[PDB]
């Protein structure tokens, strides 16, 4: 526009600004990034246009030009940074990296110069006052951080150079020798009159901008109003920069008002005001200039914006001055905005005032004054139903908005009947006709005034009607095109809201076929840009489905529009599967934006259905055949291939959702299906193959697609990829359907699915998903690099027709995405179909998705097949559908499922598929195949799948305990337990066939992992299930454990799941297979860790290299690898069986061998520190963890059995501890002896019941927690294999290992397991003190980040204790502990209550809180409890 | 490579090792330094002395972050135990003296450094026996000739002046309360 033609004029470009974006700022940009370094007036133009351009990488340049000699920029630039502080937060958002600098320059201009109290008032400022009624030091230097200079004048020439020359003479600070510019041209300035008003001007600028964004002082509001008084007439644009800073500072009030005088009608602002208006209006008496008086209306707009203000406003009786304004005032552009200022002025007063305004009858002036404006655009645009200068849409827009405001407003409400007898409504009449002329939000005010009038006084319809403005609206906004906005959309069904209010006007509204048009909206590109949602935050289709909500809010105010508005709903649907079905429009992301359409509708429809919850509109649509056309638009030939993903496809579906969950009206999933049925049965030639040597048949149409540029983009090209993919958004229809969970809507969804064309959609599907997988694999396999196929021509001959490589890639991608999309969407639903069935119909949509997955666990390819791995990635991907489909999130089984899946089949083809897999088809018996060198590259990963599957299909704890059985009652009755006996038969054999063998490349442990988790299912589960073959697994217990150390050989990570098995079979075998067990792990590690003390013996004749191959051939010989899982094992195995392996390792002498061998490997490790080279033999951790847990057990064996020394095996009794009364109650008999047992058993915790109430013990913490409330409860038991532990000479040994390992940073999860053993070894004194003696804490403060880890200063902080309490100080600190804990009623997490004086006092929970201190240590802790309780 | 128990933490560690022993403070109250130690020492100085002048005090570049929070907390522990008057009565001496040294400093950011974190540590001290010795030390007396010991033009000199106010205050209120 005029801009753009201003900027080609532009690029004498001085004089044309003179006159007077991204190249013409750049020029700018680049001469202020030049200057600053017949120029200053092109920098002065610049600065003079710009400071409009703002106004509707400059700055870092700007605050250099405040270092200007020629003060016109220094006050230009801040009127530019005015502009900019004023209208939007541009300097105040900026980083410091400038921002301080500016701000610093704009304080060293703006800050004080003394006031009137030291003779520098700003009115002797501005005043002459001869140069001799100034202080004598103005004309004087003063600056220091020292420089003073008693006059100016002797060297009056070149400032700038002055300041320079100050920087050559003086070391000036650095980067503040502005603080001496700006004080040294002020001391030029102040010699002449200009040169001090400038200063002064942009002093103020400065203030202004600084409050914008210790300047402030009490004289300074008084100076400004005196500045404001003085009467020369020079000083007008002093005066404006003095009303601009008083601006500034209402952002001091009170003051500013008695300063003005705005409080009486006589007073200094009041009357400049006056004299302003007056000389305004009357033609004869000069205009006070309009920079100035654009300073007042400012002033008067933010002071009335204030209630102080506004309440001073009131009291001089400004409203009269401003109504004369817009009464009288012309009708010149600068007249137009004086009078849009006072109309903002008069509706601020207005919002706190009435009657002023109401006696000087201003809405009389008001709505003269729109009836004048419309006149003078009725010259320009005469129309009326039978551009506008900006300055005066923007008036007539304030003065819509005060009589709209005016109207919701009482004090009106007696006389607004005297409103629309007015000239009003003949002026909205024109507003209202033009909506090109005048903007569309000032049509839309004129239409809002009207609405809201309307709903003041529904009476006066009548009178609109009698006058045609409603007849003129109506044309507006239905006959001629509504202008497309948010705003204007958003609110025609709130106008038709008022228009329908008298009947007569429904009448009238409905005449016109109103809906028709109003709809017509949501299929044309002319309002997508209205519907685009805004900010990018809001949701999309926001505003179709605002429209949407307002046409309901609409039509439930006038329910006979109901059946109208339904009617062009369904056309608008009927017409984009028009705009869908022919081949003439192709969908843009002739182009047609037909998935916005079907966006913004469905917001539209959803909101219209789905607002108020009623189902009259439901039931409407679904009644007058809306359904179809809906449900149809999801088939559209020409929608793109990436609908079904997109949010217009999930649009549709919620709105199928909304119709289902509201009517609770089957006929949406019936439609739904007799469409997909429709397009799955055009799609069968993908389900025959080639019957050649030949690939994908989706590859067999593209490629004979002729050479199409985009085949894909056209329906009749590419038949079955938009068949496929109409039958995704379907499917994407019926997830979302099935995502509900009321259960009625869950019933009649089944019910459908059930029916004769629900399982013959469901049958089709089925055969889809087997040819999906199948198309979807051997695309992969031609978009590989001749890698995966046998050199073969199985796909080769139609990608010969479809092209070097990408060429044909990227032709196949669209087939790989549009096939394995749907595949991942039908497994979605049949997995929601199963959930649905499960929680007589169901039983055959259950029948129909087992006979699926039999299908696909039994599926065979062609015979034209060039590798079994399109079988295996079937086979992979069948069973990781089954799995979902099976059981539920957490593993849980269906029963229904199950069953079927027994009787039908799948059970015997999942186990024929390990078969398969194995034996090749029977080209290798299945005991070789695993260890085969020639077995398939994917079996291992078919074998991980098959595995994981197996593994849920045999637990018993999840089989039995399922959630989802069955009732119990013609059928088969299902059995969980002659499942778990068929199945776990079938698996063992085939983990049989895998028990030994070696592993496979990748997948190889996490198959061991899921292998022992069978045997441990199947070991667990025979016990429980011959409760309702043993010698096989007698014997495989027997035998297992060559198998499962050839496992810790080759794959150590399976060790957890190796003891776990281990503990299996010792529970369900003899304690002689326990110490045979035990005693073999044993051996193992005894023979592994002897070869290693012989790996370490000094190396003196240096026949190896005694360096490299020495310190790491302790960390890498076989028997170090092996250590690290046989030591880790025992442990484990430890911490179940606690103190048969405890004896077991004590009686073996293990443990001395493991101590030998942490002191044999330190000389290695220390010689590897010394070669900066250490790398930590992983077998210390194991060792160090053993040790450990070997005298944790120790220990805790003696206190349990002299505690068992002092307890009556008989009736033990335990009791709970009631805080309220402080007694410790007994429990029942029954519950004590349950208690006890499960006590004496070492159970973590016993379940018991009383009063029907569930409690538990927790024997972890001794608390009894009540399982409805969760509160907990003390409890206590009432009192009335000796494993040696690690001797001094061990213990002694193990120090200075730790030590050793300390000092070498051996590695972080070794320091960690070192400083465990320490921390419990050095409890005893004497051991801390051997740590502490062997210099460990230098080693500890020295340790790097390298050498850390999570725990590490809470576990230095607790060693250094250790060596810090020694007997005497220990006592000491545990008699303030006891003498604490016993003096404070201390709380805890069995709900001792805080400050109790019985619960929180008893000896028998207070020497439980105190337990800590008794374990630290015990004959210490009697003593002290002794002398002081 | 950066060292895993900072003087961060060995502070934290001291802190606690005085929280809990008695005699761990007097301990660490009674040893000093020698010179030619390390590198930080130029005579004979109390760790308590160190504490006071090289880790309290906030510096700009960083060596470890949070020193002087656990210098403070290191003090303030030291205080807390009761320590008879071995541990406090040093503590407090050393406080008096490390604020007669540096009001003494030249008039550098290292002056105002050091004496902010000491009226901190005054401070949180303060929030019976410490202000007991206090009163009998004059270190209110010593607090209050602060601005003798100021240039009053310094930008800093306004931000010292406030610390120096906070115990100031707190004092002359627990006194005349």
């Amino acid at each position: 526009a005029d801009c753009r033609a201003l900027i080609d004029k532009l690029k004498d470009e001085q004089l044309l600004l003179e006159l007077q974006w991204v190249d013409l700022l750049d020029r700018f940009d680049g001469i202020l990034a030049d200057a600053g370094q017949q120029l200053k007036m092109l920098l002065l133009a610049v600065l003079n246009f710009t400071a409009l351009l703002i106004e509707y990488s400059s700055i870092e340049h700007l605050t250099t030009l405040l270092a200007s000699s020629d003060m016109q920029v220094v006050l230009a630039v801040l009127n530019l940074l005015y502009v900019f502080s004023k209208r939007s937060n541009y300097i105040t958002r900026l980083g410091s990296d400038k921002r301080t600098p500016l701000l610093t320059r704009l304080q060293h201009l703006a800050e004080s110069w003394g006031g009137k109290e030291n003779g520098f008032g700003l009115a002797e400022c501005c005043r002459d006052l001869h140069m001799m009624k100034y202080p004598p030091s103005a004309t004087t230097l003063h600056f220091e951080f020292y420089i003073h200079i008693e006059q100016l004048d002797k060297i009056s020439e070149s400032p700038s150079e002055i300041m320079e020359s100050l920087t050559k003479m003086y070391s000036i600070p650095k980067d503040k020798q502005m603080l001496l510019f700006t004080h040294i041209r002020l001391a030029h300035g102040f010699s002449n009159h200009r040169k001090r008003l400038q200063a002064v001007q942009a002093r103020l600028h400065a203030i202004s901008i600084l409050v914008y964004s210790s300047i402030l002082y009490n004289g300074l509001i008084e100076e400004l109003v005196d500045v404001l008084q003085i009467t020369d007439k020079q000083l007008m644009e002093i005066k404006a920069a003095s009303l601009r800073t008083l601006t500034s500072i209402v952002h001091k009030l009170s003051s500013i008002i008695d300063c003005t005088g705005t409080a009486s009608y006589h007073g200094f602002l009041p009357v400049l005001v006056r004299n302003c208006i007056q000389a305004m209006i009357d033609p004869s008496m000069d205009p006070y200039p309009h920079q100035f008086a654009t300073a007042l209306f400012s002033f008067l707009y933010h002071l009335a914006s204030y209630d102080a203000g506004g309440e001073a406003l009131v009291s001089c009786g400004m409203m009269e001055a401003l109504l004369k304004v817009i009464k009288f005032l012309g009708d010149e552009q600068d007249q137009i905005t004086f009078v849009t200022r006072a109309v903002r002025v008069v509706d601020l007063i207005t919002n706190l005032d009435m009657a002023a305004f109401q006696s000087h009858s201003g809405l009389s002036i008001f709505i003269y004054r729109l009836e004048h404006e419309v006149d003078l655009c009725r010259k320009e645009c005469p129309f009326v139903i039978k551009q506008c200068i900006p300055q005066r849409a923007a008036l007539l827009k304030s003065m819509l908005n005060f009589l709209k405001k005016a109207i919701q407003d009482p004090a009106f409400s007696d006389g607004i009947r005297h409103v629309m007898d007015g000239s009003l409504p003949t002026s909205l009449k024109h507003i209202i006709s033009n909506a090109e002329y005048y903007g569309p939000s000032l049509f839309l005010l004129a239409t809002e005034v009207v609405t809201v009038f309307v709903f003041q006084e529904p009476s006066l319809l009548s009178s609109l009607q009698d006058n045609g403005l409603t007849d003129v609206m109506l044309h507006a906004l239905l006959i001629k095109d509504v202008p497309a906005t948010r705003e204007v959309l958003g609110s025609l069904p709130n106008v038709f809201s008022a228009l329908c209010l008298n009947a007569r006007g429904l009448q009238s509204f409905v005449q016109c076929q109103p809906f028709e048009r109003l709809f017509k909206v949501l299929l044309s590109p002319d309002y997508l840009p209205a519907m685009r949602r805004r900010r990018s935050s809001d949701p999309l289709g926001d505003t179709a489905s605002n429209l949407g909500s307002a046409v309901d809010e609409l039509m439930r105010h006038q329910p006979t529009l109901k059946t109208d508005a339904t009617t062009a709903i369904i056309k608008l649907l009927e017409e984009i599967c028009n705009l869908g079905r022919d081949p003439k429009y192709i969908c843009q992301k002739i182009p047609i934006p037909l998935m916005d359409y079907i966006l913004n509708v469905m917001k539209f429809v959803e909101s219209i259905l789905s607002n108020n919850t009623t189902d009259d509109h439901c039931q409407e649509f679904v009644n007058q055949k809306g359904l179809l056309p809906l449900v149809t638009i999801l088939g559209l030939p020409n929608l793109p291939i990436d609908f079904p993903t997109s949010a217009a496809c999930q649009a549709v579906a919620g709105v199928c959702k909304s119709i289902l969950t509201l009517s609770h009206e089957p006929k949406v999933l019936q439609e739904g299906l007799l469409q997909l049925d429709s397009i799955l049965s055009s799609l069968e030639p993908l389900h025959r193959p080639i019957e050649s040597p030949g690939g994908s048949v989706l590859l067999r149409e593209l490629a004979c697609a002729g050479n199409v540029a985009d085949a894909t983009l056209s329906a009749q090209a590419t038949p079955l990829l938009h068949a496929l993919t109409a039958a995704h958004a379907y499917i994407m229809m019926f997830v979302h359907t099935c995502r509900v969970g009321q259960s009625e809507i869950r019933s009649i969804s089944v019910n459908q699915w059930g029916s004769q064309l629900g399982l013959s959609v469901l049958s089709k599907l089925s055969q889809l998903y087997c040819s999906l997988v199948w198309e979807s694999t051997v695309l992969l396999s031609l978009c590989t690099p001749n890698s995966l196929p046998s050199g073969c021509e199985f796909g080769q001959a139609d990608m010969q027709k479809l092209v070097a490589m990408a060429a044909r890639i990227k032709q196949i991608k669209p087939l790989l995405s549009a096939s394995s999309r749907l595949g991942r969407a039908l497994a979605e639903l049949f997995g929601l179909l199963v959930k649905l069935c499960v929680g007589p119909a169901a039983r055959s949509t259950a029948s129909a998705l087992t006979k699926l997955l039999t299908k696909g666990l039994s599926w065979q390819p062609p015979p034209y097949t060039p590798t079994p791995r399109f079988r295996l990635t079937f086979f992979i991907c069948s069973v990781g559908f089954t799995s979902p489909m099976l059981f539920d999130e957490r593993k849980y089984p269906y029963h229904l499922m199950l069953q079927k899946f027994l009787c039908s089949g799948g059970h015997n083809a999942l186990f024929e598929t390990f078969n398969w897999a194995l034996s090749m088809g029977g080209k290798v018996p299945v005991s070789e195949g695993l260890e085969h060198s020639d077995l398939p590259d994917g079996t291992g990963e078919f074998l991980d799948a098959w595995l994981m599957l197996v593994e849920k299909m045999v637990n018993p704890t999840t089989v039995l305990e399922s959630p989802h059985s069955l009732p119990a009652k013609n059928f088969p009755q299902f059995s969980a337990l002659r499942f778990l006996v068929v199945t776990q038969k079938a698996a063992f054999t085939c983990i049989k066939n895998l028990w030994n063998r070696k592993p496979l490349k990748v997948y190889g442990g996490r198959m061991a992992e899921s292998m022992l988790a069978i045997l441990c299912h199947i070991l667990r589960g025979e016990p429980v299930i011959r409760e309702r073959e043993q010698d096989e697994l007698h014997t495989f217990t027997d035998t297992m454990l060559p198998g499962c150390f050839h496992l810790l050989d080759e794959l150590p990570d399976t060790v957890y799941r190796v003891c776990d098995l281990i503990m299996t079979a010792i529970k369900r075998n003899g304690a002689d297979y326990r110490d045979m067990i035990l005693k073999q792990v044993v051996n193992q590690v005894w023979e592994a860790a002897d070869v290693l003390i012989k790996a370490a013996l000094p190396l003196t004749t240096s026949d190896t290299k005694t360096v490299s191959e020495w310190i790491s051939q302790m960390a890498t010989l076989p028997q170090a690898s092996n250590l690290a899982t046989r030591i880790l094992l025992l442990t484990l195995l430890f911490e179940e069986l606690k103190l048969p392996c405890a004896w077991v390792v004590e009686s073996s002498g293990i443990l001395n061998v493991l101590i030998k061998l942490l002191e044999v490997v330190q000389p290695c490790l220390q010689a590897a520190k010394e070669q900066k080279e250490v790398q930590t033999p992983k077998w210390i951790t194991p060792v160090l963890l053993l040790i450990d847990f070997y005298e944790k057990t120790a220990i805790s064996s003696k206190r349990r059995a002299q505690m068992t020394k002092y307890l009556q095996s008989n009736s033990n009794n335990w009791r709970w501890f009631d805080d309220r009364s402080g007694r410790w109650c007994s429990y029942s008999a029954s519950n004590n002896s349950t208690i006890d047992s499960a006590w004496k058993s070492g159970e973590t915790s016993v379940r018991f019941t009383a009063g029907r109430r569930r409690y538990t013990v927790q024997f972890t913490t001794m608390v009894q927690v009540n399982e409805e409330t969760g509160n907990r409860r003390p409890v206590m038991l009432t009192l009335l294999i000796l494993i040696q532990g690690l001797t001094e000479d061990m213990v002694t040994v193990l120090i200075r290992a730790c030590v050793s390992m300390l000092g070498v940073p051996v590695d972080p999860d070794t320091l960690h397991a070192t400083l465990r053993l320490c921390l419990r070894l050095t409890r005893d004194h004497k051991y801390a003190m051997m740590f502490a003696e062997l210099k460990s804490t230098r080693m500890i403060l020295n340790l790097t980040q390298s050498s850390g880890f999570n725990g590490f200063t809470p576990l230095v902080t607790l060693l250094l204790r250790h060596i810090i309490e020694d007997p005497c100080t220990l006592r000491h600190t545990m008699e303030k502990v006891v003498r604490s804990a016993a003096t404070s009623g201390a709380g805890s997490t069995t709900s001792g209550v805080v400050s109790g004086s019985l619960g929180s006092r008893e000896i028998n929970y207070i020497l439980r809180v105190l337990g800590p201190a008794a374990c630290r240590n015990p004959d210490i802790f009697t003593e002290v409890a002794n002398c002081c309780i | 490579s950066k060292p895993l128990m900072p003087t961060s933490t060995i502070l934290r560690l001291l802190a606690e090792l005085v929280r809990s022993y008695v005699g761990i403070a007097t301990l660490i109250a009674n040893y000093s330094y020698t010179v030619g130690q390390s590198e930080l020492i130029k005579e004979d100085c109390s760790v308590l002395a160190f504490v006071l002048d090289h880790l309290l005090p906030h510096t700009q570049n960083a060596e470890d972050k949070d020193t002087p929070a656990l210098a403070r907390l290191f003090l303030a522990s030291l205080a807390a135990a009761g320590s008879g008057t071995d541990a406090q009565v040093a503590l407090v001496n050393e406080v008096k003296a490390a604020l007669g040294r540096a009001l003494a400093m030249a008039e550098s950011t290292e002056k105002h450094a050091r004496l902010q974190a000491v009226m901190c540590i005054i401070s949180t001290i303060m929030e019976n026996n410490i202000i007991r010795l206090f009163l009998k030390k004059g270190l209110v007396n010593d607090l209050a000739r602060v601005p003798h010991s100021l240039d009053l033009s310094s930008p800093n000199m306004a931000n010292t002046v406030n610390a120096a106010l906070k115990p100031l205050e707190t004092l002359s209120r627990i006194v005349n309360q």
